[PDB]
RNA sequence: GGACCUGGCGGUGCUUCAUCCCUCUAGAGGAGCCUGUUCUGUAAUCGAUAAACCCCGAUCAACCUCACCACCUCUUGCUCAGCCUAUAUACCGCCAUCUUCAGCAAACCCUGAUGAAGGCUACAAAGUAAGCGCAAGUACCCACGUAAAGACGUUAGGUCAAGGUGUAGCCCAUGAGGUGGCAAGAAAUGGGCUACAUUUUCUACCCCAGAAAACUACGAUAGCCCUUAUGAAACUUAAGGGUCGAAGGUGGAUUUAGC
């Protein structure tokens, strides 16, 4: 209840008080982030789940955000929409309906929607797929329309930034290069590409045509090169560890395409990208499952 | 204690094993367990014997359960009078 | 006390065996060599034999400690696979959790 | 063994077999039937066959002022303390075996008509 | 000691007593069954080796009847067993050594051949022993012979037998060691019945035997001589400070012990300011920055003493300076059993509360309390005293939650004093609704006593103090219905009570209020009634009925 | 009926917020709840729940909490340990001094573990390590000991490791691994006739 | 020591200290079968002739 | 269908505590070890003997406190220091705890040539994480 | 007997699907051997045994293990006895299977006149707040993937021989101990290994080589012999060497696995 949730404010202000004496700092400026590295000092939790491990938090945040009963003490409920059973998302549509009005009176690259997870975090109430999409729909509406600054702060509350995913250096003897790191199954390779060069790559300190005698290895380090047309005209050196012999080769590809990325244009880092060439190969060798003759191959069902 | 200290963190090593589930029969199906051992060491550089052993004692005695330890002691020595000079 | 008869002659052998260990050792030290005699060593594999069958340590088996299963026994933890799955699926053993990668 | 004994959950989950298909179906006939049994109903902590009296346990830790110290009960009246137990565990099953009587229905084999009292009460004082 | 969890912490001096007691029982009955059956923990896997965790034996080895089998029981303390063995020995004619019978007649005159208690299996000299059968059977006889056979008689209280034996030890040219000199001077204090200059001349009479033998005294041979001399009191007054004196001189430095024997023997009824008071002043500056040690097995009880003095003087500053010595260095660990630490702590604490402002009476209460002791009834109403004194009536409410804390719940006398301090004045709205919390409080814990075998007792007092308390914070309701106690174990009601009773009713004009007033007045046949009579007439607007009824009850007067 | 007893409230109630932590944890005890003046949480929350309450909470019981080692309680324990301490000596800046003046450095292990028994045969190795070249040799000399001693000498790093690992004790073993440095010191100093044969 | 744990559990029950609650249960479950008739008789005494 | 350590949902009325309403496939990521002890790190030895140990302390605890226990014990060991926390209901009065707090620590030193000490939270009853 | 409801079924209609079929790769089905089962034999275990048995309990049998057999021995016995004696069709415990699922079960509410029964439409028309599962979260290298998880329920599915236990039975024996012993192929079948080679074989090397290449080829981890390792015990097991160079020449229907 209500009080309950004073009581446990109350609770709390008492126990970050007392937290910022047992650590020794200002109980005036102890912020929530000092609160939690305190805790985890003094109760250490290796489980891997982050919600199972010991918190001290503001109870506005360990509760849940539901609230206590939606009415005072005459039973009148506070929200105008709550006999809808979904006060909240009805509220939202309402707002969103009434600015297409007024957009109707008056006359994409780095965020993407939240999930419905997520909305029904915002406004801690269970939510269907088909109510999730009529907003969506709603919202998407909204946008396409001339929305107004407004109208664009709105929508930012439900966008979500879409995970989308280089420095030069001067040795002793002041050769401008780049040096750069890369990874193919188990093999890794640094490399450095310097910015002035005749064509010349030592990979372990042994010349390429003598590390890699497979010609496949040799065109996997002719690629990212030979993508931007600089051939011959780079000095490269390169060290690689693990794997096999095209394993290295893939993370010496990597490796001095990165690099090298800091010589091309911006055009060409992208074109280099658009490529393949700069996007560390995620696959790798996949475990063998018990009762399994590989990671996928199972036993001969037997004959019946 | 005025001890220069220097952390490092070795890769852990994560033993893995495999059990039969059923009691009887189904060989098929087994349960893998692990004991994962994580690892943090610490260097300290150049004290004495006397502030070696505080500071072993301080920190053995609050070793946390669940957590052992294995303290590697380099002790410098001098020389034996047998092999500063040549007995012959 | 112990769980099953099979679990007693178990613990018997091992006892009958810490207490032959050492002579043994002895002979067996005697015979597998070349440099002895091999009247001396012909000898010895007599004397080995006239020991008695229990105090031989190839007849001890790594029996689990609590149920006296003879197989399926972790060395580490001297239990059979059943008793240690029980106990480590409770959490009542350190440090051991189901591995999944 | 020691560590082969279990709980007495576990015991009587195992023995009434109050689980498993047998429960589900009742092939078999279970005319001769076990039911749980409380074995903790009456023991009392630091009672046993040796009969000691445990100060601080099962007799008064200070008796007239003073601490008692580790006594035996003689045989006598130990053996008299286990009779007593038995004819106590003799009363609570008889008083758990009475019972009382209801009334009839329409007819001795049909639900017409019994009394089920009054309806729950409702969740705010709004009782029946 | 105690388990930091609330269910188990103790709540009271007998709860902390009970549960020290039970953990002590339980840890005797582990060491019984242990003893009892060492074969289940003979297993050690302890790396070093622990001996103390491993079982004790208490059987002979060496079964044969000779002088080592003497001796080995002589150390296990069997008493039987090593008065037959030296019984077989004397009979078989074996060879003993003086050193061996020595060691068995200090055995057995220790005990006095009193059976050694284990956990389970006055003159307390028997007349009837076989200490002196053996000394009469002993054919080799020395100083330790003599000396062992007096310190158990005079251990025993056997007095006129140790100084029959020590005037065979002269009459044999042996000389008695310092132990048996000091056994001597208890026997003859406390042979006979004289003056005290009789037995002050007998104990200068060994001293000067004891210079003569050439042996040196210790430390309990004057700490005997002041024990044994605290009969006298005043008589030995300031022949106990020329003892100090020659303490002081022969660099015997007194202990604890001494200094709380001088302080027992000084200590009677009077006037403490004559002497007593010069007395303990010179040994607080004597003692005062000084570590102390054990010296004496009477060391421990200085502490008590010294605190009750200082409760008697009234001198706070030297009950401080007194606390200070004891907390300095190890000092603490002299502060005695936890009898004597408790009644300590208590007179500390009365006489903190005494004589000391009240912000420091409440910081001396939160340091001691319940850390130190658990308070006594007495202790908290001397606390009320002190805060009433202050008028810091805002702490009473705390006070009682601390008494609920503290066992004191049931406690009528406090219960009558937190109620007579909370409802003796009128206080602003806030003081007064937590005086009306507290009594609400008091009258659950009068509902829900342990004393429920027989129909309750409600002080008259304390029911009039929770009804004003209860009235004065609006709650008239719960008044009102408290009224029938009053009828119902005939416990009269105050003239307070009922004035402010009538003064609600008049101001809330509530005239059956005030019927039921005058009814309850009659019932009780109170003078004053006959006024409340008169003032329902006076002050209410009577209807017919109801003053009709006063007529009627006009007759009463 | 007999009266049931009433649990207190927690101390923790009555603690002070400026008061000294480290007294009420001088040494590592487990989590008393009635003993800490947090508003803690710990446990997986069930479906719009929150994390149980510290009281009867045993994943917080198992947790072994470090609040008997508070920073002020550090700092004052440093501060009372700093009499036990003796300082190094400030001449020996650097390993190269400390390798100029103490040539032989002697490696061994103790292991801390959980149980009844301390003993660990791990404990007992002792490793030796000295460079040639803060020896006292010369070339024959040298030549000899390397051949006598074999793997044990590292021509990249010039060290010379002896590790002795055949006695019970780590002290046996420390003087094996100098009285093996002596005689191979000597030997090597010493010119056999058949040396010739190179 | 098996020997070891199961003599002290049962010395430790017969002196109160410990509820063995499986032996509870199986001194129990002899009691019926007693009552019942089953009962081991005396050695040397093989029913089978 | 996986049966171990799992309490399956029958009526939707039994409670269960935090430890009972999780199955084994989440140890190590919402409940941890119930004894914490060297034995099972790498290199470590004796890890059988511990495991042995910790197995007749809780069966001699359950069997000592019978219906007291209110969750599972928790068997820390610091050197050769051996802890037991235990979470108990408020049934028996304090002087029996005491006396079975004493008794259990002085027999399992005895019995295991360790300093035993024995911790024991207090709970009204039988916490309740959940309902199956 | 009339009408209706639910289910089953239809050589029942329509619609849409999946590895159901074709398509892709490598296998099995032919040979030898390893191993498992079955059968025979023997004085000589048991259990699993359609998918969901068949390198299964076993992460393992020369003695031990061992529970089998023959012979001999013991009787308060290691146990306040014991039993691997019967019953998985009494059970706990641990799992298989659909599951490479998404639903399940309570507590209510509503409709049908308060009949059995039924309860969905998103521009929504009676379903629903909670619980379990999926999901989410977590482990591994990511957000992907693989693990893990996977409710209720189905097959009286498997295990009384992991252990515990109900009932029943044995107690000079169905208990306990000792010595010795099986274990062979006239076979059938399941899985696996090695092959039948030239994208191969041998050597060097670890990918720029030289030879071999059909009766002195390819092809045995088989047989025979001799050492060696372990062990008290080895023609038994394993490793190595020698010797032998066998069957076989890419294998039918059918069948396994993979994204
Ligand atoms: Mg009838």
């Amino acid at each position: 209840t209500e009080d309950f949730i004073k009581k446990q404010i109350e609770e709390f202000n008492i126990g970050k008080r007392h937290l910022a004496n047992m650590m020794g700092e200002d109980p005036e400026t102890f912020t929530q982030e000092d609160i939690d590295r305190a805790i985890a000092y003094l109760f250490p939790s290796g489980l891997f789940e982050k919600r199972a491990r010991p918190v001290m938090k503001h109870p506005e945040q360990i509760f849940p955000r539901q609230r206590a009963i939606q009415w005072g003490e005459d039973g009148r409920p506070f929200h105008y929409l709550f006999y809808t059973g979904k006060q909240s998302y009805y509220s939202l549509m309402h707002d969103v309906y009434g600015m297409l009005l007024n957009l109707e009176k008056h006359q994409v690259i780095g965020s993407r929607w939240l999930i419905k997870e997520e909305l029904e975090e915002m406004l801690v109430e269970k939510l269907s797929d088909l109510d999730y999409m009529q907003f969506i729909r709603l919202l998407e509406k909204l946008l396409t329309s001339q929305c107004g600054a407004a109208e664009e702060e709105f929508v930012q509350r439900f966008r979500r930034s879409v995970t989308l995913e280089e420095p030069v250096q001067y040795d002793e003897q002041g050769m401008a290069f780049s040096k750069s790191e890369g990874k193919r199954k188990t093999a890794k390779a640094e490399a450095i590409v310097y910015k002035h060069g005749s064509g010349r790559i030592k990979v372990n300190g042994i010349d390429y045509q003598l590390y890699f005698p497979i010609t496949q290895d040799r065109e996997q380090l002719m690629f990212p090169f030979h993508f931007v047309d600089r051939l011959g005209k780079h000095d490269v050196t390169c060290t690689v560890s693990g794997g096999g012999r095209s394993a290295q080769a893939g993370a010496i590809r990597l490796a001095m395409a990165k690099a090298l990325c800091s010589f091309v244009t911006e055009d060409e880092v992208e074109w280099m990208r658009q490529a393949g060439l700069l996007t560390t190969d995620p696959r790798v060798r996949e475990r063998k499952k018990p009762g399994q003759e590989g990671a996928r191959r199972k036993f001969t069902w037997k004959k019946r | 204690l005025g001890i220069s200290i220097k952390v490092h963190e070795p890769p852990r090593k994560i033993e893995r094993f495999t059990l039969l589930q059923s009691v009887h029969i189904y060989k098929k199906h087994r349960v893998q367990y692990e004991m994962r051992t994580l690892y943090r060491c610490l260097e300290l550089e150049h004290l004495t014997g006397s502030t070696a052993d505080v500071y072993l004692e301080y920190i053995q005695r609050n070793l946390p359960e669940g957590v052992a330890m294995e303290v590697t002691k380099t002790q410098l020595e001098q020389l034996p009078e047998h092999i500063k000079e040549p007995i012959w | 006390h112990y769980v099953d008869w099979r679990m007693w002659r178990d613990v018997k052998r091992r006892k009958m065996a810490y207490e032959y260990a050492d002579e043994r050792l002895r002979i067996n030290s005697l015979r597998k060599n070349t440099i002895l005699p091999k009247i001396l060593q012909d000898v010895a594999d007599e004397e080995i034999a006239a020991l008695p069958r229990d105090s031989c340590p190839v007849r001890i088996r790594n029996r689990c400690v609590m149920t006296s299963r003879p197989r399926g026994v972790k060395r580490r933890w001297r239990l059979s696979r059943i008793v240690f799955r029980h106990l480590a699926d409770h959490g009542q053993l350190s440090g051991i959790q189901r591995a999944t990668w | 063994s020691f560590f082969t004994k279990l709980t007495a959950d576990e015991l009587w989950k195992g023995a009434l077999a109050e689980t498993g298909a047998g429960a589900k179906k009742g092939r078999g006939k279970r005319t001769k039937k076990k039911k749980r049994k409380d074995l903790n109903r009456g023991q009392i902590i630091g009672e046993g066959r040796y009969g000691f009296l445990w100060p601080g346990l099962n007799v008064p830790l200070m008796k007239n002022g003073a601490v008692q110290t580790i006594a035996q009960r003689s045989k006598e009246e130990q053996e008299k303390v286990e009779a007593d137990m038995i004819q106590q565990r003799e009363e609570w099953d008889r008083k758990k075996k009475m019972k009382v009587k209801r009334e009839r229905g329409w007819s001795g084999n049909s639900w017409g008509g019994i009394s089920l009292g009054p309806p729950d009460p409702g969740p705010c004082g709004e009782t029946y | 000691v105690f388990q930091d969890d609330p269910y188990l912490m103790p709540a009271s001096s007998l709860e902390s007593r009970s549960f020290l007691l039970a953990k002590k029982s339980g840890e005797n009955v582990a060491k019984f069954i242990i003893n009892s059956y060492p074969k289940y923990f003979q297993k050690d896997i302890a790396e070093p080796h622990i001996p103390c965790l491993m079982p004790e034996y208490f059987e002979p080895q060496i079964k044969d009847i000779s002088e080592a089998a003497l001796k080995e029981r002589i150390e296990l303390r069997k008493v039987k067993a090593s008065v037959d063995m030296f019984d077989q020995l004397l009979q078989a004619g074996t060879t003993v050594s003086l050193e061996t019978t020595n060691s068995l007649l200090d055995l057995l005159c220790y005990y006095g051949d009193q059976e050694p208690s284990t956990d389970y299996h006055g003159v307390t000299w028997r007349a009837k022993n076989n200490a002196e059968r053996i000394f009469s059977l002993m054919p080799e006889k020395n100083e330790h012979s003599y000396c062992t056979m007096i310190r158990g008689m005079v251990k025993h209280r056997a007095y006129e037998q140790a100084l029959n034996l020590y005037t065979e030890l002269l009459n044999n040219r042996l000389h008695a060691d310092v132990y048996t000199f000091n056994a001597l001077i208890e026997a003859t204090v406390c042979a006979i019945n004289e003056k005290f200059e009789e037995k002050w001349s007998k104990i200068l009479e060994l001293l000067r035997h004891m210079v003569a033998q050439k042996v040196k005294p210790n430390l309990q041979t004057f700490n005997t001589i002041l024990k044994c001399l605290r009969r006298f009191h005043v008589f030995a007054r300031s022949p106990a400070l020329q003892v100090l004196r020659e303490m002081k001189a022969i660099g015997i430095e007194p202990s604890l012990a001494t200094y709380h024997h001088i302080i027992r023997l000084f200590d009677q009824p009077g006037d403490p300011l004559k002497r007593s008071s010069f007395i303990i002043y010179d040994i607080m500056n004597e003692l005062m920055g000084k570590r102390f040690s054990p010296k004496d097995p009477d060391d421990d009880k200085f502490f008590q003493s010294a605190m009750s003095i200082c409760s008697s003087l009234r001198d706070l500053e030297l009950a401080y300076q007194v606390h200070g010595l004891l907390k300095t260095g190890d000092n603490w660990k002299f502060i005695g059993p936890d009898q004597h630490r408790n009644f300590y702590y208590s007179k500390f604490f009365d006489l903190i509360c005494l004589m000391e402002q009240i912000d420091v009476t409440l910081k001396w209460y939160e340091d001691l309390i319940p850390s130190a002791y658990f308070p006594h009834s007495q202790t908290m109403i001397h606390l009320l005293q002190a805060l009433d004194v202050a008028n810091r009536l805002e702490v009473i409410p705390k006070i009682w939650k601390d008494s609920k804390e503290y066992g004191h719940t049931f406690r009528s006398d406090l219960r009558e004093e937190i109620l007579m301090l909370m409802a003796r004045d009128k206080h602003p709205p806030e003081l007064q609704v937590a005086f009306a919390d507290c009594a609400a409080d008091i009258k659950s814990a009068y509902e829900s006593q342990p004393i429920r075998q027989t129909a309750q007792d409600w002080p008259a007092t304390s029911l009039n103090c929770i009804a004003i308390l209860f009235l004065r914070a609006g709650r008239t309701q719960e008044a009102w219905k408290m009224l029938g106690l009053f009828r119902k174990h005939n416990k009269i009601p105050r003239s307070e009570l009922l004035n402010e009773l009538m003064d609600s009713a008049k101001v809330s004009n509530s005239p059956s209020q005030a019927i039921e007033v005058v009814e309850l007045a009659s019932a009780f046949s109170l003078p004053i009634c006959e006024g409340l009579t008169q003032r329902v007439m006076s002050d209410f607007a009577i209807n017919q009925e109801q003053k009709e009824a006063l007529s009627n009850l006009t007759a009463l007067t | 009926r007999p009266p049931r007893r009433k649990a207190l409230p927690p101390r923790t109630e009555k603690m002070a917020v400026d008061q000294d932590w480290p007294s009420v944890y001088p040494v590592a005890a487990p989590f008393k709840p009635s003993a800490v003046p947090l508003p803690v949480r710990m446990g997986y929350p069930v479906k719009k729940g929150v994390p149980m309450a510290k009281e009867g909470n045993l994943e917080l019981l198992k947790i072994p909490n470090f609040l008997h080692l508070t920073p002020v309680a550090i700092k004052k324990h440093c501060e009372a340990l700093k009499d036990f301490c003796t300082e190094w000596p400030a001449a020996l800046d650097s390993d190269e001094k400390c390798e100029k003046h103490f040539p032989i450095e002697i490696d061994s292990t103790d292991y801390v573990s959980s149980g009844p028994s301390v003993r660990n045969p791990r404990a007992r190795v002792v490793v030796l390590r000295v460079k040639l070249s803060s020896l006292n040799l010369d070339d024959h000399a040298k030549k000899k000991l390397i051949k006598l001693v074999g793997e044990r000498y590292c021509k990249t790093t010039d060290v010379l490791t002896i590790k002795t690992d055949r006695c019970p004790l780590r002290r046996q073993n420390y003087d094996y691994a100098v009285y093996l440095l002596t005689v191979l010191y000597h030997e090597s100093w010493n010119t056999e006739e058949w040396e010739k044969s190179k | 020591n098996h020997h070891t744990y199961a003599e002290l559990m049962q010395t430790l029950r017969f002196l109160g200290l410990y509820r063995d609650e499986h032996q509870d249960f199986m001194d129990e479950q002899k009691r019926l079968k007693k009552l019942r008739g089953k009962e081991k008789p005396k050695k040397g005494e093989g029913k089978r002739a | 269908k996986n049966r171990a350590a799992r309490v399956r949902v029958s009526k939707g009325d039994k409670p269960v505590t935090y430890e009972e309403a999780h199955a084994p496939h989440y140890i190590a990521h919402r409940k941890g070890w119930l004894s914490l002890h060297t034995g099972n790190l790498d290199g470590e030895d004796h890890a059988a003997e511990r495991t042995v140990e910790d197995v007749f302390l809780r069966k001699f605890m359950w069997g000592t406190f019978p219906g007291c226990l209110a969750d599972q014990l928790v068997l820390k060991r610091r050197g050769n220091q051996l802890e037991i926390c235990a979470v108990v209901l408020r049934q028996l009065s304090p002087h029996k705890y005491y006396f079975l707090v004493g008794y259990s620590e002085t027999l399992l030193s005895y019995f295991y040539k360790c300093p035993v000490r024995l911790h024991l939270q207090t709970v009204p009853s039988k916490v309740v994480y959940k309902y199956l």
